[PDB]
């Protein structure tokens, strides 16, 4: 009967600092928990033993503790490594269900949304399919969706959200949406527009070119 | 034949010469102890006493499958036992208890109510008694043992007689009418009335002193049957010897008069003289020793000369005793005594001496030749021959010659002499005169149609011994015929020259002033009498021979001396009765044939090697000159500092003995253990057959240099150019290789005894450094029966034992005991190495032919009767034969097989005083290796807390290691690689086999891969399991799963109450299931055969049971551990009268009754009181009654976990039966039999 | 200790099935090494919850999976995944694992895997330049249409007057619905990008692409 969650899903701080992730259980179980540390591109490996005896040459960063129902995982030294996810699993037959998963997000810098315009390729209409990429320079934070409107009406879910590292001089992330629509809808308006709106803007613009 | 006799014991005041405590005078007076039977039931009447019965031995005779019992009466104040010798008994006398801290088990021994009769119940059958080629009639003796003082003060010895029948057929009366021969030594000066002291030790013999003692008989020459026995627990000797008859057996001709201060043997005496006999003891002082008896007459019963005259002549002969002078060389002190000071005569001492001359010039003393002096002549003679012998006594003194084994001798001319004198005895011999002695051999000189090839007879003088030893008479005689000339025969005779006349000639002739002397010192009269080896010492005696000559040895010696003597010939193995051995001692009186070969010669330094002599500096020396890869053997030499203890004995002694090593370097010693506990504070054990040599690369580490003697140096004539002795001495780090080559002859014929046992000693300090601890036993066996690399042969279990003595002063360890950092300490009685009953390790197989190899050394107060209590031992003489008659005897040594079929401690008799009171007893165990059971901590009743270890955490227990048992928690992890859990087992118990199994945890079969069980007694003398052979290092190899059980056996088992089991290789966590398995010495917890379903129904009887149309739960269908349906017992009702009764047909004492729950329909029972009962005849009700109610236990925890009523009280007669009073549900009750059929 | 080495292939495609399976060198395993996880960033094991546990039972808590019948017991694990119909359903950094029991070098090896997509219909590449208005928008968005290329090992080239460093590294995107992201966007001045146009030279025969030059 072991229902287990995790918290938080992403942080940011200061330097010099030391925190402690815990996951609440649902009975008494055992010290020897589970705990892989992925970071975004590794094959997550375990670094404590038993989470009750700290594994011989492991750096003093990682120090878990706790038994009963309650575990502690200290901190010793802070890095913006922060980026790893967890996952509190215990090893028993009975029921069991493990953390959801703690991966942070990177902060940036506030700068105005660069507008772009990338005019749909004739390919698509030789092709009678519809792949309309327009993707958005300088934004933020990760949870920004790319609105498109037909007839006034709101798209909301249909375009998927990518996680990667933040550019060092960029700043962007690798975005790949493809709308799958039928010609039908696609050929009913002659022009497509891609409206940038934000917080900066207040009014869509659309202007007309050649084809 | 069932045989009531009794016995009784009194205490009597007699001094055995009718018919505040202070010497007397005359005859004195004092409380003398004797035994009193009554035949009869009344114990009032008795038949009258006659005068010649004393302290006669009550003889018990006995048959073969006959038993007897006897009782005895207490009539003293202190309890009394008797003790049995050979005969296997029940322990309820032995007297000697153990570690226990008990109850009453035979803890009645020193308790003896006012009356009491303690039946024993002796039983003897055919391993009890002879067999047709055995001896006709066998004989044993008992004596108390329970009172040490009492019987010091009262030493009442009886005898047995144990034998077949034969007086149911046609036998001659002459057997039994009660003649046994004993001994006695009187004191009291301890006895419960007691009383500076002025009190001497002296003997009785039969309980009578002052010619009080009758029992010399003559009659028909009859083969009477009769033998002697006799014992020694006192310090001291004295001479006793017989006249009569030698001790002739079969139909080999024995003349030994063998009459010794200890002696039991087993033979028979020929009554042909019709007359007195006389025993004589060799004491000057007339009131000391006077047993003097006369004649008692009743009736028993109703080739050819050939010219061999030669003439024997007697004249002086003056010889310097010490030819060669060392004076100089003052180096061990020995120069003290060549300074004239008030007792240094010289050498040259004149006296009248007996020995041939061929001429009879008689003009002036000539020189006669060297190495041919001193000696006696030779006489060859036939029956009935006629020769005539010149006698004549150069000084006025009287001299007199009377032959030895000859009894034919009539008086010349007239039968009567008219003169006052009628005998022999003084016949006067003129200083000159001729006289000759009329001799005719009897006629069992030559037996029927067997003419003997040749046999040793030897005669002297038997008139003036007093006088006769002070001129030295003695003379050899050769008789038999071709099958010598060389005769240099090595004689004892000690120069007694106080008694000699010509002493008082020599005080003028010496010392013109005898002023400073007086004459009157008893000092000069001790000195005066000095030691010689057939009058030559300080190499002046040699002999030589060699091969393929028609001669035999001879070697003969007369005087008894006083005491024992060693002398033997290193290298040469002398065959004395077809045994070979090396070390003979030196006994006066006797003579055999034998011959020696010379094989090899050699030069080694060596001497008499007597305790006393040799410290003039003889050499009596030899010098015969002429006329598969091997085992590595080490021998080492360390100094333990371990005094033997303080509570029932800073002071501290360390002993060196010789041990056995691996290499060179000190850093291995190759530590064994069980059958290899030989060593103790004793030699090495080596086990060596034929060819194989021994490189023994002999060097101490130790603080001092000392030396190593092998005791068998076989080497041939090295060190060429000039034979220059052997320095030895050696020194630490040195390599010197003592290596000879084992011989073939000395292995006896394939059916003897195929293994001879012999020793070896270090001949530079016997008792300076041998005696401070470095003695080292040997064996050699012949052909190959020791299989294999290390020899698994089950066959035989061989030990050994040595006596000797350790003081204080021959250690060299005095002054430095404190580590360098009244006057009873000077008394130590040496027994193994280690004395407080606190020597284990002689375990045994209990039903298997067993060799073992008697041994013992030292001095005079180290050779005694020693046998284990209760067993039967014998040797075999190329026949199957059966006689329990072998005891200590210095350097012979021989091989003894013996199988016990019975079981239990056993204790090592003492019959000397000095080392009983030291507080001896190495006693020895024997198990039973069919037991098979859990002992205590599988099934839980053990307690916590007397387990413990180090470092605990929560939520694991180690405890729940038990057998059949997993689940989360089955061990206990710890990341340390090793690990130690200790368990008592709250007494020393036998342990035969150790099971494991491996456990389960997350997904791994957990289980231990190797280990190495240790044990220990108290926590301080730690020990491990060093046994099996095939390597001094085994690892014990674990399971290979999960569920994996095995079943092993230890060949040695192991003794502790205390085990720590190690398990250095551990299946990646330190995994604990550990299952022991044990059983007792007495091995009764067995079914008896009733799981065989086939025997009878009927043999198994109750009061009531489940009876009605469908009467198929029968008592014995509930039997433990069987499947099927309903498969339990039900009474008739719900009542308790009903017991559960069993075939007895014996009386038992109980141990342990199982009794279990059904498995029928999944519900617990539990039983919380009931009672046990016990009945003899159906009518009384006695139980263990204690403390007010009667001990109630409690088990039956489920309905399935079985419980065992282990009675360790004893629930006697001969019903034991059970009740169930407390039920769960209905009655069902599962059963199983238990126990052993014995006693 | 023992290495684990995969024996099998991983295209998949509607038509056939192929047979799965990880075998190690020494067989030092238990009656209870059996256990199947993939990658699932910021999600459960598969893609909101475990494969399966109960040490060798294939079910958690309904829609018990039967269906993945073990051929061989004992010392080898196996089980095949139904390629039919799973689909983007049997796409991740696949791992051959199995926590061990002695727990002395690295208690869990962990596989390799790699970069796993459906197959979708003939992919092909035809850019065009940008106008000078579209450049003179104050920002300059240049990423490469790489999107399913056959074969998989392909090298992204970047020719535009100088030679970037650190932006063409392999960054391990999570996969999309049947579909793998991946963009390079560096910003690079207006007067470079007028030279000549950029030009992504895939390995395609077929594929061709004319220049439209605008002034
Ligand atoms: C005559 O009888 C008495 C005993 O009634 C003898 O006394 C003891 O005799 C033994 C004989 O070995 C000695 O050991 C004791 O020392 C004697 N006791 C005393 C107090 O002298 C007595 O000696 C006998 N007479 C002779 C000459 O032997
Ligand atoms: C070699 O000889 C020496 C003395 O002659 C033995 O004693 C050793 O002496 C050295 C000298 O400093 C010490 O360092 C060692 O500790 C001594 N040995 C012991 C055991 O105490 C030495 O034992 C001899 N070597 C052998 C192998 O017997």
């Amino acid at each position: 009967d072991i229902q287990m969650t995790q918290s938080p899903s992403s942080l940011s701080a200061s330097v010099g600092d030391t925190v402690t992730i815990a996951c609440r259980a649902s009975r008494d179980i055992r010290n020897d928990l589970a705990w892989y540390q992925q970071k975004p591109g590794k094959a997550p490996k375990l670094l404590i033993y038993a989470t009750s005896r700290l594994q011989s040459g492991v750096p003093s960063r990682f120090s878990g503790s706790g038994s009963f129902t309650d575990f502690t995982l200290t901190i010793n030294s802070l890095q913006p490594d922060d980026s790893a996810t967890y996952y509190c699993l215990q090893d028993s037959d009975y029921p069991l269900t493990f953390g959801g998963g703690t991966k942070v997000d990177i902060k940036g810098t506030v700068a105005a949304p660069s507008v772009f315009i990338f005019p749909p390729s004739d390919e698509q209409l030789k092709s009678g399919t519809a792949s309309v990429v327009c993707l958005l320079n300088n934004f933020y934070p990760r949870e920004a969706k790319v609105q498109w409107k037909v007839d006034n009406a709101l798209q909301s879910g249909n375009s998927q959200e990518s996680v990667t590292e933040q550019d060092s001089k960029d700043s962007t992330y690798s975005l790949s949406s493809t709308l799958t629509l039928s010609k039908a809808d696609y050929e009913k308006h002659k022009v497509y527009a891609c409206e940038v709106t934000h917080q900066g803007l207040s009014s869509p613009v659309t202007k007309s070119f050649n084809r | 034949a069932i045989r009531r006799y009794y016995l009784g014991a009194v205490e009597l005041s007699w001094d055995y010469r009718q018919s505040g405590a202070l010497p007397l005078g005359p005859s004195v007076l004092y409380k003398k102890t004797v035994f009193v039977e009554f035949t009869d039931q009344l114990f009032s009447v008795a038949r009258p006493r006659p005068p010649w019965m004393g302290l006669l031995g009550p003889t018990i005779q006995a048959e073969v499958y006959d038993t007897v019992v006897v009782t005895l009466k207490n009539m003293a104040s202190h309890p009394v036992s008797l003790h049995a010798v050979g005969v296997s008994f029940w322990k309820s006398s032995e007297g000697a208890e153990y570690e226990d801290h008990t109850s009453q088990r035979e803890k009645e021994d020193d308790k003896v109510l006012p009356g009491k009769s303690q039946t024993y119940v002796w039983q003897v059958l055919k391993e009890n008694g002879p067999t047709a080629s055995d001896p006709p009639c066998l004989t044993y003796s008992y004596l108390s043992h329970v009172d040490l003082v009492k019987d010091l003060n009262s030493g009442l010895i009886g005898a047995l007689l144990v034998c077949r029948e034969g007086s149911l057929t046609r036998e001659r009366t002459q057997n039994l009418h009660e003649f046994v021969l004993l001994f006695a030594v009187f004191d009291e000066g301890k006895s419960w009335h007691s009383a500076a002291r002025a009190q001497p030790a002296m003997h009785t013999v039969n309980g009578y002193v002052n010619r009080s003692l009758p029992g010399l008989i003559g009659c028909h020459k009859k083969s009477v049957y009769w033998h002697v026995i006799g014992m020694g627990t006192s310090p001291e000797v004295h001479s006793i010897f017989l006249e009569g008859h030698t001790f002739l057996v079969r139909h080999h001709r024995q003349a030994s008069l063998e009459i010794s201060p200890l002696t039991f043997l087993t033979a028979q005496t020929f009554l042909m003289d019709l007359g007195q006999f006389l025993l004589f003891c060799h004491i000057s002082s007339h009131h000391h020793g006077g047993m003097e008896a006369h004649v008692r007459v009743e009736s028993c019963a109703e080739k050819h000369p050939k010219t061999w005259v030669h003439y024997i002549a007697a004249e002086e002969e003056d010889w310097d005793y010490a030819p060669l002078v060392l004076a100089p060389d003052d180096r061990s002190y020995k120069s003290q005594y060549l300074n004239n000071g008030p007792q240094r005569i010289g050498r040259k001492y004149k006296k009248v001496r007996f020995m041939a001359y061929t001429d009879e010039t008689f003009k002036t003393r000539e020189a006669i030749q060297h190495e041919s002096g001193i000696l006696g002549p030779l006489l060859y003679g036939e029956v009935g021959d006629t020769l005539l012998i010149i006698f004549k006594n150069q000084a006025s003194r009287p001299y007199n010659i009377y032959p030895h084994g000859i009894t034919d001798v009539r008086p010349l001319y007239s039968r009567r002499l008219p003169k006052g004198v009628k005998h022999l005895k003084d016949f006067p011999i003129l200083p000159g005169e001729i006289f000759k002695y009329k001799w005719t051999v009897t006629v069992e000189d030559g037996p029927t149609k067997s003419d003997p090839r040749c046999l040793t007879r030897y005669y002297s003088s038997f008139v003036n011994m007093e006088r006769d030893l002070a001129s030295g008479l003695i003379g050899p005689l050769l008789i038999c015929y071709k099958e010598s000339d060389k005769r240099n025969v090595i004689l004892f005779s000690v120069f007694d020259e106080n008694r000699s006349w010509y002493l008082t000639e020599n005080i003028q002739r010496f010392l013109p002033n005898p002023a400073g002397v007086q004459l009157e010192d008893p000092e000069f009269q001790a000195s005066n009498i000095m030691h010689s080896i057939n009058g030559y010492v300080f190499d002046s005696l040699q002999l030589s021979v060699c091969l393929h000559e028609v001669a035999y040895w001879y070697i003969l010696s007369i005087g008894a001396q006083t005491d024992f003597l060693s002398v033997f010939f290193s290298g040469y193995t002398f065959k004395h009765k077809m045994v070979y051995e090396d070390t003979l001692t030196l006994f006066p009186f006797s003579g055999e044939t034998v011959f020696m070969s010379m094989e090899n010669p050699g030069l080694w330094i060596l001497g008499c090697h007597n305790s006393d002599f040799r410290n003039r500096g003889m050499t009596a020396l030899l010098k015969v000159s002429s006329c598969k890869r091997t085992r590595h053997y080490f021998i080492a030499a360390v100094e333990q500092l371990w005094d033997y203890g303080m509570s029932e004995s800073v002071p501290r002694f360390k002993k060196v003995v010789f041990r056995e090593f691996a290499d060179g370097s000190f850093t291995q010693p190759s530590y064994r253990g069980e059958l290899n506990k030989h060593l103790g504070l004793l030699g090495p054990y080596i086990r060596a057959e034929v060819e194989d040599n021994i490189m023994v690369t002999f060097k101490n580490q130790a603080s001092r240099p000392y030396s190593f003697y092998s005791s068998l140096i076989s080497y041939p004539d090295d060190q060429e150019q000039g034979a220059e002795p052997r320095h030895n001495f050696v020194q630490p780090n040195e390599t010197r290789t003592y290596f000879w080559k084992v011989q073939h002859h000395m292995a006896p014929t394939e059916d003897e005894f195929d293994c001879k046992a012999w020793a070896y000693f270090s001949d530079v300090d016997l008792e300076k450094d041998v005696h401070s601890g470095l003695i080292g036993p040997l064996l050699i066996c012949r052909a190959n029966t020791l299989n294999a690399a290390h020899g698994r042969q089950v066959t035989v279990q061989e030990f050994a034992l040595f006596f000797t003595i350790f003081d204080e002063t021959k250690s060299w360890y005095f002054t430095e005991n404190v580590e360098r950092n009244l006057k009873e300490n000077y008394r130590f009685h040496a027994i193994n190495g280690y004395v407080m009953d606190t020597l284990p390790g002689l375990v045994m197989a209990q039903n298997q032919r067993i060799r073992w190899y008697l041994l013992s050394m030292g001095s005079n107060e180290n050779i005694h009767s020693i046998h284990f209590s209760g067993h039967v031992f014998s040797v075999r003489k190329k026949e199957e034969y059966k006689m329990a008659v072998y005891n200590l005897y210095p350097g012979v040594f021989e091989t003894v097989e013996m199988l016990p079929s019975k079981v239990g401690i056993w204790r090592i008799e003492c019959l000397i005083g000095e080392h009983l009171q030291a507080g001896m007893s190495t006693t020895f165990l024997v198990y039973s290796k069919k037991c098979q059971t859990p002992l205590g901590m599988a099934s839980g009743h053990i307690r916590d807390f007397q387990i413990t270890a180090s470092g605990q955490y929560g939520q694991w227990a180690p405890k729940l290691a038990r057998l059949h048992y997993s689940g989360s928690i089955n061990a206990w992890s710890t990341k340390e690689p090793f690990s130690w859990i200790k368990v008592d087992l709250l007494a020393p118990m036998i342990i035969h086999g150790i099971k494991t199994q491996g456990a389960r945890q997350k997904f791994s079969s957990l289980y231990i891969s190797q280990f190495i069980i240790m044990y220990s007694l108290d926590g301080k003398k730690w020990q491990t399991y060093r046994g099996n052979s095939t390597g001094t290092l085994m690892v014990f190899f674990g399971n290979v799963d999960s569920s994996g059980i095995k079943h092993n056996i230890f060949n040695p088992p192991i003794i502790a109450r205390y085990i720590r089991l190690h398990p250095t290789h551990y299946s990646i966590r330190s995994t604990l299931r550990m299952e022991l398995m044990g059983c007792d010495l007495n091995s009764c917890s067995m079914p008896l055969g009733m799981e065989s379903k086939a025997i009878s129904d009927a043999q198994i009887t109750a009061s009531s049971y489940f009876t009605n149309m469908f009467a198929t739960w029968s008592p014995s269908k509930a039997r433990l551990h069987l499947q099927g349906r309903s498969n339990a017992w039900r009474p008739q009702v719900n009542n308790p009268k009903e017991w559960l009764q069993v075939d007895f047909q014996k009386t038992m004492k109980v141990t342990g009754v199982t009794t279990q729950g059904v498995k029928s329909l999944l519900t617990s029972m539990y039983v919380k009181e009931f009672l046990i009962s016990s009945s003899q005849d159906g009518h009384q009700w006695t139980l263990f009654f204690q403390n007010g109610k009667v001990k109630v236990f409690q088990g039956n925890q489920d309905s399935f976990t079985p419980v065992v009523n282990s009675l360790d009280p004893p629930l006697l007669t001969r019903y034991l039966r059970i009740h169930p009073q407390s039920w769960v549900h209905q009655i069902a009750l599962r059963m199983e039999v238990l126990g052993c059929e014995a006693q | 200790e023992v290495q684990l080495v995969e024996s099998g292939g991983g295209v998949v495609q509607p038509g056939r099935s192929l047979r799965l399976s990880c075998v190690d060198s020494g067989l030092t395993f238990s009656s209870y090494g059996m256990h199947w996880v993939r990658q699932a960033p910021g999600a459960g094991l598969e893609w909101v919850a475990v494969i399966s546990y109960d040490g060798n039972d294939k079910y958690y808590a309904d829609s018990v999976k039967g269906r993945f019948a073990i051929s061989r017991d004992n010392a080898k694990n196996t089980l095949y995944l139904q390629m039919n119909s799973l689909t983007i359903e049997d796409t991740a950094v696949y791992y051959c694992a199995k926590d061990l029991i002695e727990s002395n070098i690295a208690e869990a090896f962990w596989g390799q895997g790699t970069l796993v997509t459906v197959s979708s219909k003939g992919p092909s590449v035809f850019p065009l330049a940008p106008c000078s208005r579209s450049t003179s928008e104050s920002t300059a968005a240049l990423g490469c249409l790489v999107k399913d290329y056959f074969p998989e090992p392909v090298t992204v080239s970047w020719n535009s007057g100088a030679l970037t460093s650190g932006v063409h590294t392999f960054p391990a995107v999570l996969q999309s619905s049947g579909l793998y992201s991946l963009s390079s966007v560096v910003t690079v001045p207006s007067s470079s990008l007028g030279t000549a146009t950029y030009t992504c030279n895939v390995d395609h025969k077929p594929s061709n692409t004319k220049v439209d030059k605008r002034v």
